[PDB]
């Protein structure tokens, strides 16, 4: 089999190296990679054997001894946030998918501006160094903007019972 | 697209029903694979058929049948449906028997929801909430919210349509939809999505905003008896014009 770290979190516009071991005899066994996006089925990435291989998805470096291998996303974006499987595939079970690596990507938010507004209320413009029974609050979600080149952290809070506590010096206008 | 096609995208049934998931492979392939995936399972292998004959065995519980037909397209039956049988079902295809040299390709997948009573199925309430006047006075930007509320199950695809066109930029939605009564076995779900626009763009009345939600609900082949409207597969939508 193979093993890769459970989770990994890298940054936008960077190369991302996804390591995977296979000290078990990678004989005539091909190193395969498949990815799985937010709410979607698995799709193929790239697959190798004895040498390094390129395609429009990724680059695949394999070790001289082939005991380890490295999936490389040439330049990662919030899009490349997916689940990555490192599979061995050889000859005629064995068509199985491990836990893989929950890859996470974070935006380069230059100017945090924590402020919760009454829209339902909405918490937005905070840093990554922050995270979230009568009320409902949603997990934080980021939104990049073409042309403006600005990525925004936001999480929504709403209840039915009135803008209550849901953060540093956040803005609460009257 | 993935080459592989699969029917149907949505599927809902009461416990102990019998459903058959059809899969037309990649036109050029002779292997078809079936994988079941639940959150508390991940991507599990079920069975593989090469050129019409059975190849790799898996964990197709007795209840499951699988057939590749002469035309290389596969059916997969899942009899006497348990609540645990609720999972995402993936068909796959490959050139030769082993996927060593020539690799796999997955279709978009079937979402099977097995529920205790089809009365559990609910359309989503949908509401676009216009941005705060404060966000503008502070950030010189504007954030619209869309609340999609009270749906079962969570077959929901949200989309934003500004000025009639579909927008992918300035958009953000929760991957996981929020349960409403976390304690209830068959709770209804709620999804939130934001569309941020510039300040001026919101301040323009010529600009129209649409939060649109696809809901994969009940069949037109399912029996219905409630006084309330049938919770069928449908789009619910919220519009909003720009306020000066
Ligand atoms: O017992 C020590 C332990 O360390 C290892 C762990 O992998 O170090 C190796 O790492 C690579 C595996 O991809 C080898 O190719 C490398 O040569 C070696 O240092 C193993 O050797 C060993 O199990």
């Amino acid at each position: 089999k193979t093993t890769q770290p459970n989770s990994m979190e890298s940054n936008e516009e960077e190369p991302v190296h996804l390591p995977c071991n296979h000290s078990t005899i990678s004989g005539t066994d091909y190193i395969h990679w498949y990815r799985q996006l937010p709410s979607q089925g698995p799709e193929y990435v790239i697959h190798g054997l004895t040498s390094n291989v390129n395609n429009r998805m990724a680059s695949l470096a394999i070790a001289e001894d082939r005991k380890s291998s490295t999936l490389i996303l040439h330049r990662a974006t919030l899009r490349d946030a997916a689940v990555y499987y490192c599979i061995l595939r050889d000859g005629r079970d064995g068509l199985t998918f491990g836990k893989g690596t929950h890859l996470i990507i974070q935006p380069y938010i230059q100017n945090p501006d924590p402020a919760v507004y009454q829209l339902v209320c909405l918490f937005t413009d905070f840093d990554s160094q922050t995270n979230v029974s009568d009320v409902y609050i949603t997990d934080k979600c980021v939104l990049d903007m073409r042309s403006m080149d600005f990525k925004s952290n936001s999480a929504v809070a709403w209840s039915n019972k009135a803008c209550a506590n849901a953060p540093e010096d956040t803005f609460f206008p009257s | 697209d993935s080459g592989v096609t699969q029917t149907p995208k949505h599927l809902i049934t009461a416990t102990g029903q019998r459903v058959t998931l059809r899969c037309s492979p990649r036109s050029g392939d002779l292997s078809v694979y079936w994988y079941q995936q639940s959150l508390d399972q991940g991507l599990q292998f079920l069975i593989q058929y090469y050129n019409g004959e059975e190849r790799a065995k898996g964990n197709i519980l007795e209840r499951f049948s699988a057939q590749q037909f002469p035309d290389l397209h596969s059916e997969l039956n899942l009899s006497s449906l348990e609540l645990g049988d609720s999972a995402l079902y993936f068909c796959a295809s490959s050139v030769a028997v082993s996927a060593g040299t020539y690799e796999q390709y997955f279709g978009p997948g079937t979402r099977l929801t097995v529920t205790e009573d089809l009365k559990n199925v609910f359309p989503p309430e949908v509401a676009v909430f216009e941005p705060s006047e404060a966000e503008i006075s502070h950030t010189q930007k504007a954030t619209l919210v869309c609340l999609a509320t009270g749906f079962y199950p969570d077959h929901v695809e949200l989309s934003w349509w500004v000025n009639g066109k579909e927008v992918h930029s300035g958009v953000c939605t929760d991957p996981q939809p929020l349960k409403e009564q976390p304690a209830l076995n068959d709770s209804r779900y709620a999804l939130s999505s934001r569309l941020r626009v510039s300040a001026t763009f919101w301040q323009n009345p010529r600009n129209h905003f649409r939060c649109q939600v696809q809901f994969y609900g009940l069949s037109e082949n399912d029996e219905w008896t409630q006084d309330r409207a049938k919770p069928v597969t449908q789009i619910v939508s919220a519009e909003a014009w720009g306020r000066a």
